Parts: structure tokens; C-alpha cells; sequence
């Protein structure tokens, strides 16, 4: 791969701004990721019906 | 007992009792060796000296030649 | 040579009432009660406020090095073998070293071992721990100095 | 910062007129208007100038 | 004479004689690592909700965040000493500080316009006293300070610029948004919205 | 932007064993090994048989991560950054990909140059909470084998024609079949797969440490090395910190003191505070379970 | 009736100067009341005799519309700016351009001279102000932080030395030494296209289509709010007798008290003969140094000159 | 009082070894390594009016007469310069020493006499009219500080032999030896009465010695501590207040030391010098202090 930018997208968060924090503790809670299911999944299935 | 603990650059002449009285209370335990030291930029206090060139380089070569020199610290 | 009960502070944030122990240390109690009586604290501030440690107060210069007493600038401590620094509210006497006490108190916020290792327990607060907590939640800076003024307005040697 | 020399003059005039109209329609609309519709008014300005040249 | 709870504490104040670990409100020993910026209160006013407005600002910055900044002041009767331009000599002092501060930046800009005319000279070899803040001595050799002689490295006249400067990156975030302080907002009708 | 600040931010094992230093200042000499923007390079000689060390990173890239500009170790402890972030949290997440790195560097440079110029801008609040295992393997006295001239590569081919005059060492380089040999600059700086820090963490994990209360609700503490010179009146004065203290059985014949607390949480907290740290009356007090 | 305002006499037109071939976008008066400048959309700066209303000189050289013109009080100079992106300095001794100030990216909308340092401060459509050294033609600072075009600028010698309103509805009070913002005043709902400084009382006002607001200088405290003149206002100017003038794009112009903010006169002037009813509009106004004439620069390519009515009180609310 | 307290004075170019207040107290002379003598105002705006050249060495010691007429400079090119207080001319240059002249002092109220000490071991007496040395006292060692009594009958001399020596002019013999300093004496000052004499020494003890016809024979009157001497080996000078009530001494830890003469208590420990201090001096009328240090600058503390 020969390019300056472009590999910066999957490697990390592109021009990352952390959310400004305050008055409520937001360190314990976290989100549950997406179920892969790589035996039914289609490129059409992620983007949805146009 | 009369002046601010740290502002800097006093416009009048203070006394020895009005500048070098100790700070009261207990020291806070919420600071480290670096955070409790009187530092100026992240690793200590750096101030311009005006030592004579010959005496400076004398003690420098004295340490570099044998292994000892006089102390340039100003109180210690 | 009399022994009043609780001392009435009237700060900017509210009214703290101080229950001062006359058995364990009567000499600091007579000093502090006399200074509250004369009008020494009317207009002085809580110069040093640390989060969850204590609130140091009482300085006509408002610096943390000034102050004097009725005895004159110093007197010995009352390091009692019963009084121990545990929990918020405990009123105390500020120090400079061994047995040097001026006119600076501090209400403690947290259980501390080094304090009753080397400090004098004056007394405690009885009425007003919420105002103590609101004073503890005030913005500070590098050397633990408030940006605004957290000053005491009046003081009464009641009881 | 490129200078407006001789081959940029008409393009820069039309670049600045359009910005002036943008400012005036942002300030002319009252308080609760949907703040779209700048492009359409600029198209009408273009059409009014072509009808001016066309008499 | 029984602690045991936060109830027996009437209006608080832990007794310093019980020799237990009582504490009036909940000043817990293991107050967990909370990233919540602490709720701070002003002298006799409200909870400072200003702290979520001045995130990236400093403590001297004057931002406006309350309703009491939108209230009109009085007519301020006459030639009042409240609304007065500071002082003529104070203005001259501000002018002097400002012109001396500006001329230095001017000289640093203009130095490019003639980079080499009488090409430069550099030997103010200076001294600085430095306190390591590391003491515990095995470090200097046993000392508390150290003196350093700084000479500035002598620049080659015949040497081109060293590094690529043309590298180009997008604009960073602007300083934290100011509260907008508008009026209540005039109500809009269907008729005028359509017209 | 350029860096241009006077007098670098240095430790004591690189600043030398002489209190009298002559250093040179080059205004925009090198580019940073991390930031890749040019900074002010300071060049000094620590001692007599040293190497003329110089600063490798910006003032800014040392203010981000509280390190020395040439050994890239913590100013306070003298340890790699992976060890210190292991004994802390890791919430910085400095970007490594190109445009993100220069963008983050620009924004943090504006952040630092919109502030005082004294504190480790993000590491400060987490730098309050400290004294983990890193203090029990912090280096006590300076390792002056760092400031030491590299292996003479002409002496490796047995062709060093300078001989006795060459200022480079005539001694063995390390076998490259070693994990302790690769060591990139950015690997040492971001705290990622640093083998020195790996070995320090492997040592600090096998450091002697607390065991849990194997049986339920037992708060009993088995104190060996109690000593016959100390008093039990001072024991309660050290021990009322934790909570509702229960009975304290004392056996001064085996130098073993038995301790009971109210909850097992208080006994675990006491195990945390006490084990292999606590020295009272200048004499080590050993506490165990069972 | 909370205040009682000062009585100000009504103003009336007495002279309509004509001769520009474009909208007259700026105007300024010389320090000695001998003449006044106008700058216009026909790319000429015209020097007019103030007493007689006669065209003294016509200077050319801008490639696009002249947006601001100011006369230096310390140096014998004339500064101008245009939609040309250009900022010029005219030596009035020679009637020739001697210096151009280069670096703005788009059209320069305004300029003000610092009264004591020889510093020129300009605004542009590129959302920045700039700070120029007059003698070395160099950008000292680039006051950036607005998000839309920047409409106007005023300078002082006292604190905040630079004050600007812009088309992103905000006002920024700046530091000339550091080059960073000190106060942001967001009170206006539409674009601040005029700010004006008071000669004595250490306050300033600013105008926008919603309403006009007065303000104390150190930290922008709200003092008052002057409303009733609801159009896109282009300029504000103050008489030392406390007369605020607010002129707008519809050609209307309202005369106000500074202290109480009482609207005592509305002047909705008539257009030039050839002109169009939609072409009524004011872009600039100035008081003379005697503060008894009112020079307005109109969208019907004219200058109008007003003076106080000598027929006393017919007035008082 | 004059102007605003501080009045920092710059213009010097190297170290500033010495400084003296005018006998009326309206002007000032400063000198040091600069091979220059500067005459500045004490009042108004404290601005330079006279620069005095005429040396090929470092101007070690500076003094005045009691009139404010004759300016005496001891330089490090084995000569002493004699000038007029106004008009700035080289009036009398006197060359007799074979090594560096460390200090000079004029005998006051008597006929015009100057006594100097040098590194060759010599303490020499000088009449300004004679172009020749009057009396020469080989001690044996380097001599750093030299002053008279009020009677113009004794030479009080400090050297590196840890012993203050008092010479009689009539007997030409070693009259007094004063023991009590553990290291070299760098500066002597005789009081306004002549009763007491103040001494700095390298052992970091500032000593007061009573010079009287009748002695307690162990003249260890007052001892001051806090004064720091270091590797720089500077010649440190001390000074008396006009009423003898305050005592100033230069220090090598950049703190201006002023003691109270009766309680032996540190009155003032004024900061504000980057470099080590060489001489601190009191204004003769008013409590104003000129302090001179190696950071090339002068300070006017107003008490
Ligand atoms: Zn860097
Ligand atoms: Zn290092
Ligand atoms: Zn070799």
C-alpha cells in the first residue's frame, strides 16, 4: 500500500474528539458491540435497502 | 506573617519576619516528590546565575580531572 | 476564666456551630473563644481549602503565615492521648512545627493518621456539616487558594 | 493570497456580489424561517441579470 | 455517646474520642475513579453549572452563562465615576507596553525580508542555576543544585533550511462554544412562514 | 509549529554526575523522533568517558507523557512508560497513523500553549494516585552505563586502526537473538511491546503479594516478626483507620499477633496496606493468612 | 416614564452631493474639517470640500469596490480597503499610493486606525481580522475565531484595544498584545454589522437587524438595549452630545439619545431622481469635527448632509 | 524618600565589586570589573551624568572622603586613582605596589592619607602630595582588607592568615593580633564613632571587634551567622548604618543581609539579585540602601 492517508480509518478513530465530560460519572458504563453472524450476512444487509 | 506566600516581584521592601515566616497547617498528602518541590517547568526550578567564568570552569575541570568540587548550591 | 459551650460561626455559605471540648484541651478553647469574642474573625476568610482533607480558616492577613494569640504568637500544644482524627467535622488547631499555635483553625474532612500523629484536636462541629461540605466544594488553584471569597462574616462565643 | 489582477476581475466581482446577497438574505429573513433557500434566490438573481441583458 | 450510623450525628461532626472509623456524610475510603468533574459551588450562590461551559477555558476568562447577564442595567444617571475611561497616564502606560510588545514581533517578522545582510553574531554565553527536584542524593554527586553554562550553537552561514515546512494538516477544533444568550424568541405564524 | 523553549527537561542519570555542565543550544537542530517537527536540541557531556547525549524529543512530547527528553523514562521514577501506564490507566491513546498524529500534535500543542507550562497536562490527576509496584522496582541510584559510547564497529571487524585512541568501546555487543535487543523509539515511547518494560512487569508480577481469605469471612491476621520491643497501644493507633476493629490476640512468645476485623473487606484492605510495605518503629511487621 | 432624556434638536437635510457612479460605501472626515473622503463602488476615492460640497479630487487605483476609507490623525496619510482584497496607504502629500498591505484572502470590509501606536486593523470576508504595522507593512497578528464574514472593527488605546462585530452574530473583544479573544458577546440574533465607541463614557453600542445594544468595555456588560429601528442597519455613529445615529439598508435613519435611548427623530429620506424606490439605503455616516453636520453615504450614489434645526423645542415625547 | 522603592539601576557590563553613598547623600558611585566608574543620582530619576575611565584593571575598592570632594579608587593594575567628585579628572595616580591592590582606605579628619594592601604581602601608606610611599609594612601574606582608625594612628588590616592585624604608625610594629576567624578575612569597616569595626571572613562568620584604648583583651563582641561564602572566592564587604544601628554584609547566596546591631537579629534578607552580592551600603541621611552584585545591576531598597 502506497499512500499518505487512508489507512487511518480502520486503524483508529480518524480525527478523534473525546466527548467533553462532566457532572455525571461516565467511566463504568460501556456499550455492547454488534453480533457478527458471518454465515448469513450480506453487503446488502449492512447498508440496508436503498 | 504579613505577605502573600507566592505571587512574585514585590514592589516594596519586606522584612525578614514578613517574608520568611513558615506556612502553617499540615502539608497535603495529595502531591508527589515532583509536585511538592518548588519547580518551574516539569523537572525543577531553573533560574539564571551570574557566576564568574574562571571559577565555574575551575570547579568544572576540578571535578572532571579528579572527582570532587565545591558545592554551587546556595543553601543546602 | 469561664467555659462557654458551642461557638457560632456565620460564614458566607451558611452557619456552622462548633462544639468545643473543654475537658481535653481547655487552653486552646479559652484562646479561640476569646478571639471569637473580641471580634478577631469578623471578615477573615478560609484561606486554605483542600478537597476531602480539611478547610483551614482564620487569618487577618489571609495568607496562612500570619496570626497571633492572647498569649502572643505561640503557646504549647495539648496532644491528648484520647483525641484521634477520624471523620469529617473535627475542629483543630493549625501548626507550624512543634508547639507553635497562632489563631488558625481547620475543620477536618477525612480520617487522617499523620494529623493526630502531630496536631491538636480542638473540638468538632455540631450544627452545620452541610455548610462545611458546601465550603469543601469550592474551586481552588495551584496552592489551594479559593478563586472567590469563602469568608466568615461574624462569630459568637455562645452558650 | 493570490491577487486579483486582470483575468480574475469579472470572476471576483461575481464571487463578491453573490456573497453580499448571501449576507443580505441571511439578515433579511425573520426569526423563524427555515434558513434554507439561499441557492434558489441566487438562481433568481442570475435569471434577473440574464433578463436584464436580454431586455 | 453512640455513633454507629449517620443518624446519631444530628447535624454532623464526627466525634474525635470514640476511636472507631465514623464519618458523618459519605466520605468513603474507596471513592471509585469517577471521571465526573466535581460539583463546585460559589461563595453564597448556586451550583456552578458554569463549569460545563468553561471546559477548555482558564479561570480568568469571562464567559456569560446565566439569565442575570441578560437583564438591562439602570439609566446610570449622569457623568458618573463608574463609567469612565481609566486614566490618561494609565492609557499611556498601556500604550507604551503595547507598542514595545508589538515592535518585537515586527522585528521577528521583518528579519526574513533581509535574512543575510551583515550575517549574525552569537556569543552571550550565559549561566543558569537548576534544582533537579529529584533529591535524595545519589544524583548530582551529593548536591542539591547544578550550574549550567549555555552557549548557543554557532550557525553555519552557508547552510540551506533543513526541514520540510510545506506539510499541511486540517484545522483543529475551535475554542469551547460560548452560550448564545438570545431572547425568548418571537412566535412564528403559518401565514408568514408561507409568505 | 516549531518548538523553541529554553533549557530542556531532563532526568539525573543523563544530566551527569558532574554538577557543572557545559551544554550547547541549537535553535531548530533536529526533528523530533516522534512528533517529526523541529525542536531545540541541547547537547551536553555528562562526565569524562561519556557519549555527548542530546535531547531526542520535543518539550511538548515530554509534557504529554511526563518523560525525559533523551532516556524517555519517567521524570519521577525512572521507568519505561509501559510500566508506568501498567501501574496507572492508559486513557491518553495518542494516535500512531500519520495525519491523525500530526493533527493530535497540533491540537495538544495549542492546548499546552493555552495553559501554564508546568504540569503533565493529562497525566496530572492520574499522577496523583501512585505508589503501585513501580515504587518497589524504581531504580535507587543512577545507571551511568546508559551514558556510554557505542561499540566500535571497526573493532568488530578486527580492524580498529585507532586502537587506544578510539573513543568507542572495545567490548562485546549483545547477541541479537535476545528480546532485549530490538527496541524501537516509538515502541519505547507509546508504551507498546517494550521488552524492558515487559521484563519489569514480569518481575513486578512475581513480586510477593497478597493472598485472599481462602475460607469465608475469616478476618484473622497472623503477624510474624512482631518483635518484643514494640507495644500494643501503638498497634490500635495504627489500626483504627480501617473500621470497626474486633479483638486482637497477642502472643509475644512466637512473635505472632492475631487480628480480627468486622468485615472481610477490612481485612483485605489491611492486607493491601500492610503486606511487605509497613515498617513501624523502624522494624518490619510481617502479616500472613492462617 | 423611568428616565427623562436630554432634549436634542431635530436634524434636517440641506445638501445632496452627487457624482459617484457606484454605491457610496464609506465616508470619513479629515481632522481639520477642510474636506472629507468617500469611497464607492465605482472604484474611486473622492475628496470633497466639506464647506462648499465640491469635488476636490478623484483618486483611482482600486480594482474593485472600495469598502472602507480612513484618514490618519498622526501621519499625513489616507488608508483605504476594497473588495480588491487590497489595503492601500495613500500619501496625501503626493496623491499616490505608496504602500499596499497584502495578506487578506477575500474582500476587506472595514478598517480602523489605532489612535496611538501606528497600527492598522482590517476585517475581511475570510472570517479574520488582521493587525498591520504601518511602517513595515507586516501582519503582526491574525485575529481569527469568527465563523462567518467579519463586518466591522473599532480600535482604542484603553482596554479591549480591538473590538469587532461579524456576520456570525457574535462580537469578539480581543487582546492586541496576545492576539486572542477576551470576551465573546453572543447577544445578537442577526449579524452585527456596526459597532460604535463612545467618546467619553467608556461604553460602546452595536447594531444588528433585531435591535441595538449598549455595553461597558472591560468585560462587555449588558448595560442597555435600544429597540424600535428594525432593518439591516449598516452604521452607527455618536456625537459627543450623546446623539446616536442608526442608519439602515431601507434608507431609514433614526436619531437616538445615548444615555436613555430615546428615539427622537426618524428621517426616511427621498431618493435621487433617476434612482429606484428599492435603491434607498445608507452604507456610511460620519460626524464632522465640529459635530454639527451629518454626512451620509447613500445607496442612490449620493452624499447627504444634515444639520441641526435652529427652530427650537417643538418636541419632548 | 525618593521616587518609588526599588529603583533598580543598570548600565554596568561586568561584575560590580563596590559602591558608595555621597557624604551628603545626593549622588552615588559604582564600580567593578567594568574598568569604569559611574556617578549617578540618588534622587529624581537616578540617571547617569558622569563616566570615569582611567584604569587598566578591575576597580576593587571604592571610597570617599568626609566632604564629598575626592574620589579614591583602588584598581587591579597595582595603582590607585585620586579624582575630584565633580568635573571628572585624573588628579593623582599613585603607583607603588608590585601586585594587585586589594583595598584602599582614606584616613579621615587628619592630613590626607591613604592606606592600601596588596597581594605581595605589603601594606603601604600614601600621602597624596608626595608621589611616594610613606611607610611600608611587609606582613608576609596576601592582604585583602585595610582601614584606619579615626585617630589616623593605626592600620587595621585583614589578610588570608586568619588574623586581623593592627599596625601602629609611630612604633612601626605589630601592635594587635585578633584571632577568632577560621578562614580568610575579606572585608573590614570602621564605624562612624570609631568604637567598633565590622569584619567578614570566609568562615561565614561576621564579627564585631571593639577598637578602644582600654580592652577586655578578648574582643569577641558580636557574632553574626547566615552569611554564605562559596567557591567564587569573592572579596566580600560590610558596612555600618549612619547611626551604627544597622549592619549590612554582602553574601554569595544572592540575599541582602542586614542585621540589628543590638539584638544580633537579621532585620532584612532582601532578594532580587540573580548573581552573588559584593557590597551593600546605607544612605547617610535616610534609610536607603544601594546593593551591588555580580549580576551587573544595582538596587535601591527604601526602608
Ligand atoms: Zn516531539
Ligand atoms: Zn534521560
Ligand atoms: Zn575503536
Amino acid at each position: 500500500r502506497k499512500r499518505k492517508r487512508g489507512v487511518d480509518y480502520n486503524a483508529e478513530i480518524p480525527f478523534e474528539k473525546k466527548p467533553a465530560l462532566g457532572f455525571y460519572d461516565t467511566s463504568e458504563e460501556n456499550y455492547q458491540a454488534l453480533d457478527a453472524d458471518f454465515r448469513k450476512l450480506r453487503q446488502q444487509d449492512l447498508d440496508g435497502e436503498l | 506573617v504579613h505577605l502573600d506566600p507566592a505571587v512574585k516581584e514585590v514592589q516594596y521592601n519586606p522584612t525578614y519576619e514578613t517574608m520568611f515566616a513558615p506556612e502553617f497547617g499540615p502539608e497535603n498528602p495529595f502531591r508527589t516528590q515532583q509536585m511538592a518541590a518548588p519547580r518551574n517547568m516539569l523537572s525543577g526550578y531553573a533560574e539564571p546565575a551570574h557566576i564568574n567564568d574562571f571559577m565555574f570552569e575551575q570547579q568544572r575541570r576540578t571535578f572532571a580531572t579528579y572527582g570532587y568540587a565545591l558545592d554551587p548550591s546556595l543553601d543546602n | 476564666s469561664w467555659q462557654p459551650p458551642n461557638v457560632y460561626l456565620e460564614t458566607s455559605m451558611g452557619i456552622i456551630v462548633l462544639e468545643l471540648y473543654w475537658k481535653h484541651a481547655p487552653k486552646t478553647c479559652k484562646n479561640f473563644a476569646e478571639l471569637a469574642r473580641r471580634g478577631y474573625y469578623n471578615g477573615t476568610k478560609f484561606h486554605r481549602i483542600i478537597k476531602d482533607f480539611m478547610i483551614q480558616g482564620g487569618d487577618p492577613t489571609g495568607t496562612g503565615r500570619g496570626g497571633a494569640s492572647i498569649y502572643g504568637k505561640q503557646f504549647e500544644d495539648e496532644l491528648h492521648p484520647d483525641l484521634k482524627f477520624t471523620g469529617a467535622g473535627i475542629l483543630a488547631m493549625a501548626n507550624a512545627g512543634p508547639d507553635t499555635n497562632g489563631s488558625q483553625f481547620f475543620v477536618t474532612l477525612a480520617p487522617t493518621q499523620w494529623l493526630d500523629g502531630k496536631h491538636t484536636i480542638f473540638g468538632r462541629v455540631c450544627q452545620g456539616i452541610g455548610m462545611v461540605n458546601r465550603v469543601g466544594m469550592v474551586e481552588t488553584n495551584s496552592q489551594d487558594r479559593p478563586v472567590d471569597d469563602v469568608k466568615i462574616i461574624k462569630a459568637y462565643p455562645s452558650g | 493570497a493570490k491577487t486579483v489582477t486582470k483575468q480574475r476581475v469579472e470572476s471576483h466581482f461575481d464571487l463578491e456580489l453573490r456573497a453580499a446577497v448571501m449576507h443580505d438574505i441571511l439578515d433579511m429573513m425573520p426569526e423563524g424561517i427555515k434558513q434554507n433557500k439561499a441557492r434558489t434566490i441566487l438562481q433568481h438573481l442570475s435569471e434577473a441579470w440574464r433578463c436584464w441583458k436580454a431586455n | 455517646w453512640i455513633p454507629r450510623l449517620l443518624e446519631d450525628f444530628g447535624d454532623g461532626g464526627a466525634f474525635p474520642e470514640i476511636h472507631v472509623a465514623q464519618y458523618p456524610l459519605d466520605m468513603g475510603r474507596k471513592k471509585k475513579m469517577s471521571n465526573a468533574l466535581a460539583i463546585q459551588v460559589d461563595s453564597e450562590g448556586k451550583i456552578k453549572y458554569d463549569a460545563i461551559a468553561r471546559q477548555g477555558q482558564s479561570k480568568d476568562k469571562v464567559i456569560y452563562s446565566k439569565y442575570t447577564d441578560l437583564v438591562p442595567k439602570e439609566v446610570m444617571n449622569a457623568d458618573d465615576p463608574d463609567l469612565q475611561r481609566p486614566d490618561e497616564e494609565a492609557i499611556k502606560e498601556i500604550t507604551e507596553k503595547t507598542r514595545v510588545a508589538l515592535e518585537k514581533s515586527v522585528s521577528q517578522k521583518v528579519a526574513a525580508a533581509m535574512p543575510v545582510r551583515a550575517a549574525d553574531k552569537l556569543a552571550p554565553a550565559q549561566y543558569i542555576r537548576y534544582t533537579p527536584s529529584q533529591q535524595g542524593v545519589a544524583f548530582n554527586s551529593g548536591a542539591k543544585q547544578r550550574v549550567i553554562r549555555m552557549v548557543e550553537m554557532q550557525k553555519d552561514p552557508m547552510e540551506p533550511p533543513r526541514f520540510k515546512i510545506n506539510k499541511k494538516i486540517p484545522r483543529g477544533p475551535p475554542s469551547p462554544p460560548a452560550p448564545v444568550m438570545h431572547s425568548p424568541s418571537r412566535k412564528m405564524t403559518v401565514k408568514e412562514q408561507q409568505e | 509549529n516549531w518548538e523553541d523553549a529554553d533549557f530542556p527537561i531532563l532526568c539525573q542519570t543523563c544530566l551527569g554526575e558532574n554538577p557543572y555542565i557545559r551544554m550547547t543550544k541549537e535553535k531548530y537542530g533536529k526533528e523530533c523522533k516522534i512528533c517529526a517537527r523541529p525542536f531545540t536540541v541541547f547537547r551536553w557531556c555528562p562526565g569524562v568517558r561519556m557519549r555527548f547525549k542530546k535531547t531526542e524529543v520535543c518539550q511538548t512530547c515530554s509534557k504529554l507523557k511526563n518523560v525525559c527528553q533523551t532516556c524517555l523514562l519517567d521524570l519521577e521514577y525512572g521507568l519505561p512508560i509501559q510500566v508506568r501506564d501498567a501501574g496507572l490507566s492508559f486513557k491518553d491513546d495518542m494516535p500512531k497513523s500519520d495525519v491523525n498524529k500530526e493533527y493530535y500534535t497540533q491540537n495538544m500543542e495549542r492546548e499546552i500553549s493555552n495553559s501554564d507550562g508546568t504540569r503533565p497536562v493529562g497525566m496530572l490527576g492520574k499522577a496523583t494516585s501512585t505508589s503501585d509496584m513501580l515504587l518497589k522496582l524504581a531504580r535507587t541510584t543512577p545507571y551511568y552505563k546508559r551514558n556510554r559510547p557505542h561499540i566500535c564497529s571497526f573493532w568488530v571487524k578486527g580492524e580498529c586502526k585507532r586502537g587506544e585512541e578510539c573513543p568507542y568501546r572495545h567490548e562485546k555487543p549483545t547477541d541479537p537473538d535476545d528480546p532485549l535487543a530490538d527496541q524501537n523509539i516509538k515502541d519505547r515511547y507509546y508504551g507498546i511491546n517494550d521488552p524492558v518494560a515487559d521484563k519489569l512487569l514480569k518481575r513486578a508480577s512475581t513480586m510477593p503479594r497478597l493472598d485472599p481469605p481462602e475460607d469465608k469471612t475469616i478476618t484473622t491476621l497472623y503477624v510474624g516478626g512482631l518483635g518484643d520491643t514494640i507495644t500494643e497501644t501503638d498497634l490500635r493507633n495504627h489500626f483504627y483507620q480501617f473500621g470497626e476493629i474486633r479483638t486482637i490476640t497477642v502472643v509475644q512468645r512466637q512473635q505472632c499477633a492475631f487480628i480480627q476485623f468486622a468485615t472481610r473487606q477490612a481485612a483485605e484492605v489491611a492486607a493491601e496496606k500492610s503486606f511487605n510495605k509497613l515498617i513501624v518503629n523502624g522494624r518490619r511487621l510481617n502479616v500472613k493468612w492462617g | 416614564t423611568m428616565p427623562k432624556p436630554q432634549w436634542h434638536p431635530p436634524w434636517k437635510l440641506y445638501r445632496v452631493i452627487s457624482g459617484h457612479l457606484g454605491w457610496v460605501r464609506c465616508i470619513a472626515v479629515e481632522p481639520g474639517n477642510q474636506w472629507f473622503v468617500t469611497g464607492s463602488a465605482d472604484r474611486t476615492i473622492k475628496i470633497w470640500d466639506l464647506a462648499s460640497g465640491k469635488l476636490k479630487l478623484s483618486l483611482t487605483g482600486h480594482i474593485s469596490t472600495v469598502r472602507g476609507v480612513i484618514v490618519s490623525t498622526r501621519s499625513p496619510y489616507l488608508f483605504s480597503c476594497g473588495e480588491d482584497k487590497q489595503v492601500k496607504c495613500w500619501d496625501l502629500e503626493y496623491n499616490k499610493v505608496i504602500r499596499h498591505y497584502h495578506g487578506h484572502l477575500s474582500a476587506v470590509y472595514g478598517l480602523d486606525l489605532h489612535p496611538t501606536i501606528d497600527v492598522l486593523v482590517t476585517c475581511s470576508r475570510d472570517s479574520t481580522a488582521r493587525i498591520w504595522d504601518v511602517r513595515t507593512k507586516a501582519s503582526v497578528h491574525t485575529l481569527s475565531g469568527h465563523t462567518n464574514a467579519v463586518a466591522t472593527v473599532r480600535c482604542q488605546a484603553a482596554e479591549p484595544q480591538i473590538i469587532t462585530g461579524s456576520h456570525d452574530t457574535t462580537i469578539r473583544l480581543w487582546d492586541l498584545v496576545a492576539g486572542k479573544t477576551r470576551v465573546t458577546l453572543t447577544n445578537h440574533k442577526k449579524s452585527v454589522r456596526a459597532v460604535v465607541l463612545h467618546p467619553r463614557h467608556y461604553t460602546f453600542a452595536s447594531g444588528s437587524p433585531d435591535n441595538i445594544k449598549q455595553w461597558k468595555f472591560p468585560d462587555g456588560s449588558f448595560i442597555q438595549n435600544l429597540s424600535g429601528h428594525n432593518a439591516i442597519i449598516n452604521t452607527l455613529t455618536v456625537n459627543s452630545d450623546g446623539v446616536l445615529v442608526s442608519g439602515a439598508d431601507n434608507g431609514t435613519m433614526h436619531l437616538w439619545d445615548w444615555r436613555t435611548g430615546y428615539n427622537f427623530q426618524r428621517v426616511h429620506a427621498a431618493v435621487q431622481p433617476g434612482s429606484l424606490d428599492s435603491e434607498s439605503g445608507i452604507f456610511a455616516c460620519a460626524f464632522d469635527q465640529s459635530e454639527s453636520r451629518l454626512l451620509t453615504a447613500e445607496a442612490d450614489k449620493t452624499i447627504k448632509v444634515y444639520r441641526e434645526d435652529d427652530t427650537a423645542t417643538e418636541e419632548t415625547h | 524618600s525618593l521616587q518609588a522603592p526599588i529603583m533598580l539601576l543598570s548600565g554596568h557590563e561586568g561584575e560590580v565589586y563596590c559602591c558608595k553613598f555621597h557624604p551628603n547623600g545626593s549622588t552615588l558611585a559604582s564600580a567593578g570589573f567594568d574598568r569604569l566608574i559611574l556617578l549617578w543620582n540618588v534622587y529624581g530619576d537616578c540617571d547617569n551624568y558622569a563616566t570615569l575611565k582611567g584604569h587598566s584593571g578591575a576597580v576593587m575598592e571604592l571610597h570617599y572622603n568626609t566632604d564629598g570632594s575626592m574620589l579614591f579608587s583602588a584598581s587591579t593594575d597595582k595603582t590607585v586613582a585620586v579624582w575630584d567628585s565633580e568635573t571628572g579628572e585624573r588628579v593623582k595616580r599613585l603607583k607603588g605596589h608590585t601586585s594587585f591592590v586589594n583595598s584602599c582606605y582614606p584616613a579621615r579628619r587628619g592630613p590626607q592619607l591613604v592606606c592600601t594592601g596588596s597581594d605581595d604581602g605589603t601594606v603601604k601608606l600614601w600621602d597624596i602630595r608626595k608621589k611616594a610611599a610613606i611607610q611600608t609594612f611587609q606582613n608576609t601574606y596576601q592582604v585583602l582588607a585595610v582601614t584606619f582608625n579615626d585617630t589616623s594612628d593605626q592600620i587595621i588590616s585583614g589578610g588570608i592568615d586568619n588574623d586581623i592585624k593592627v599596625w601602629d604608625l609611630r612604633q612601626n610594629k605589630l601592635t594587635y593580633t585578633m584571632r577568632g576567624h577560621a578562614d580568610s578575612v575579606t572585608g573590614l569597616s570602621l564605624s562612624s564613632e570609631g568604637s567598633y569595626l565590622l569584619s567578614n571572613a570566609m568562615d561565614n562568620t561576621v564579627r564585631v571587634w571593639d577598637v578602644r584604648p582600654f580592652a577586655p583583651k578578648e574582643r569577641c563582641v558580636k557574632i553574626f551567622q547566615g552569611n554564605v561564602h562559596n567557591f567564587e572566592k569573592n572579596l566580600l564587604r560590610c558596612s555600618w548604618s549612619p547611626d551604627g544601628s544597622k549592619i549590612a554584609a554582602g553574601s554569595a547566596d544572592r540575599f541582602v543581609y542586614v542585621w540589628d546591631t543590638t539584638s544580633r537579629r537579621i532585620l532584612y534578607k532582601l532578594p532580587g539579585h540573580a548573581g552573588s552580592i559584593n557590597e551593600v551600603a546605607f544612605h547617610p541621611d535616610e534609610p536607603i540602601i544601594i546593593s551591588a552584585s555580580s549580576d551587573k545591576r544595582l538596587y535601591m531598597g527604601e526602608i
